[PDB]
């Protein structure tokens, strides 16, 4: 359970200044390394930003289109793994492109979605042998992605505590009286919230509550008795402001440009090639 | 020395969930998929979907990181 | 690392333990999914009667688990015949094993392998429950399990007849033919087959009916028995208690919704009752 969890002791921070300082120590270290190993080559935290957001999109596409047809869950939990990897790794140490597969796969494995490595790699849309040179980089990365996760494998998606919700709305607040059309826009801003970094820094129950009532608001059934009533004054305030401060992390969040993941993309395949 | 029950004592940081017994007659099982015949002879029931996702909507919804 | 070597333990099928210097070592599909089952599920539970993770890591596909060393099992006790079970060492098992179980199923857990082998104790008679190399969570709709889990003396007859979905009835029944393993110093229903455990349990407990087992038709792999009457409860366990007696019962009903669960059984009579279990510390030692 999350009140419990590995993912609440160890993968839910204050704020993004912390997880900005990570990623900032990772770069940080990445450079010092590569300089001592023996540039205008090397990578900005916010151009590795960037490339995360971009194959973080690409990891998205890749678990909607999967063969058999991919359980949510483990979209949420690679993705969940992807964050949590590239909190602490710069994408010039490791490509975010095998990253992101050795997270579908070890997700795949850790949800208990049976798929066999072929058929897993049959998704991949390359050449055969591209399939199997991918292959051995996803089993060459699986334990470095297990080690950098620091063996926390249980992943708590949003998306059980959003059906939770909808089933406490039908049972105990007859004035949304067909909680169902909250389905859609709920859902949407789900997607919109794991765009952000709120899955690393608010607890998914907190994260579907915020996406239900970011329905209801939009659609004008304002429905703050659930909170105040069916759900200590001061607990109010504090789920009130951290549903504003996730829907203001949502207001803010930009996807990445075309021209700057091209000019990104260059860079990084640079700094792959070199050191 | 005789043992005595304590039931089990952990935080969740959110509202309290209903008794798993008490779901179908507090209404929430009118709102989830009903248990087939093969699912309620293996010991499967609509009670322990619902009771799962309640808990799991309820937890750590008042905890601060 | 700072885990070095001490003994070897012994070799399992997918993975060798050893004692390091004092913990327990556990050693193109890539990393072992029993492995990956065993970390993903002991990272997220920690109770006194279950084991815990200490530690993980590793090199390539072989990776080190580091888990608190245990002295015996439950097997070794029950297969002493120089150590005798008092009831008080029995209800000890019993509680031990009972809480490590709600605790589990309070996490929507089922253990699946649940035998007197993977009932391990320390040196402080503290019982765990181990190898969750076949443990799973329960409570997800639609998504169909294997009726294959379970040492097959253990195995529930809901899985036995095909059951792909259910709940922590599995476990329950299990637990009972440990208390009977611990009642009679010998496995209870001793099967060679399924279609032999299942003989076996409708001999012992006579066959079910729609009375017992309302939907047990709907069960896939279901096969229509000759109806045996089933010997009486107190003329298998003769030195066992009235309580004792409801508490078997209780786990063996062939309903597995109607089967007590963790919970229900700690709160059953015969462990409030005297003779209180055992303190840890003087429990027998095989
Ligand atoms: C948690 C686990 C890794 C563990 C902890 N202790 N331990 C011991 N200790 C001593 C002992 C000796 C005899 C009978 C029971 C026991 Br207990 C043996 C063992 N046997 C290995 C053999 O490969 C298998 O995994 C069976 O569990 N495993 C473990």
């Amino acid at each position: 359970m999350y009140h419990n969890s590995s993912q609440k002791r160890h993968w839910t921070f204050s704020s993004e200044e912390q997880l900005a300082r990570l990623r900032a120590d990772a770069n940080r270290k990445f450079r010092c390394k590569a300089v001592a190993n023996g540039d205008p080559v090397f990578l900005e935290p916010h151009e590795e930003m960037t490339l995360c957001k971009y194959y973080e999109k690409r990891l998205l596409e890749f678990c909607s289109v999967f063969k058999p047809a991919m359980p949510r869950s483990v979209v949420g939990t690679a993705c969940m793994y992807f964050k949590r990897f590239y909190l602490n790794n710069s994408v010039m140490e490791y490509h975010p492109r095998i990253i992101m597969l050795t997270c579908a796969f070890l997700a795949c494995k850790v949800d208990e979605f049976n798929v066999s490595s072929p058929q897993f790699v049959g998704n991949l849309r390359e050449s055969p042998l591209g399939q199997e040179k991918a292959l051995e980089q996803i089993l060459e990365y699986e334990l470095l992605l297990i080690q950098q996760l620091n063996f926390h494998l249980i992943v708590h998606n949003p998306y059980r505590p959003f059906e939770g919700f909808l089933i406490d709305l039908k049972t105990r607040y007859p004035i949304l009286e067909n909680p169902e059309i909250l389905r859609k826009t709920a859902d949407d801003f789900l997607n919109r919230i794991a765009l952000t970094d709120a899955y690393l820094l608010y607890t998914p129950s907190q994260i579907a509550l915020t996406a239900i009532l970011s329905s209801a608001s939009r659609a004008g059934i304002t429905m703050e008795s659930y909170l105040s009533e069916s759900l200590n004054r001061t607990c109010l305030s504090q789920l009130l402001d951290i549903m504003k401060s996730m829907r203001n992390l949502v207001k803010k969040y930009e996807p990445p440009r075309s021209e700057e993941v091209a000019v990104l993309k260059q860079k990084l395949e640079r700094c792959h090639s070199a050191e | 020395a005789l043992y005595e029950y304590q039931p089990l004592q952990i935080e969740t940081y959110g509202p309290h969930v209903p008794e798993l017994e008490m779901l179908g007659r507090l209404g929430y099982l009118n709102h989830v998929r009903a248990a087939s015949p093969q699912d309620l002879a293996g010991g499967y029931t609509s009670s322990l979907a619902c009771h799962r996702a309640l808990q799991d909507a309820f937890s750590g919804l008042f905890w601060q990181p | 690392k700072r885990y070095e070597k001490l003994d070897f333990l012994g070799e399992g099928q997918f993975a060798t333990v050893y004692k390091a210097r004092i913990v327990a070592i556990k050693k193109k599909d890539g990393i072992n999914r029993t492995a990956l089952r065993e970390i993903k599920l002991l990272q997220e539970l920690s109770h006194p009667n279950i084991i815990g993770l200490l530690d993980a890591f590793g090199h390539k596909s072989n990776i080190s688990l580091v888990f608190d060393f245990m002295e015996t099992d439950l097997e070794v006790i029950i297969k002493d015949n120089s150590l005798v079970l008092t009831p008080s060492h029995i209800k000890a098992y019993m509680l031990m094993t009972l809480q490590g179980l709600e605790y589990l199923h309070q996490h929507w857990i089922l253990h699946r392998d649940l035998k007197p082998n993977n009932l391990l104790l320390d040196e402080n008679g503290v019982l765990k429950l181990a190898d969750f190399g076949l443990a799973k969570s329960f409570g997800s709709p639609n998504r169909a399990y294997t009726h294959q889990v379970v040492t097959r003396w253990y195995r529930a007859p809901e899985l036995l007849f095909g059951a792909r979905m259910y709940g922590v009835g599995v476990d329950m029944w299990a637990v009972g033919c440990i208390l009977a393993e611990l009642l009679l110093r010998v496995p209870f229903l001793p099967g060679d087959s399924d279609l032999d455990q299942l003989t076996r349990i409708f001999e012992t407990l006579g066959t079910p009916t729609e009375e017992q087992w309302p939907d047990m038709c709907s069960l896939p792999d279901y096969v229509t028995f000759k109806s045996f009457p089933g010997i009486p409860l107190h003329h298998i366990f003769s030195a066992a208690g009235d309580d004792l007696l409801d508490l078997i019962q209780g786990l063996f009903l062939f309903n597995p919704c109607a089967r007590i669960t963790a919970t229900q059984a700690l709160k059953m009579k015969y462990f409030s009752n005297r003779p209180g279990p055992t303190p840890g510390c003087q429990l027998p030692r095989p």
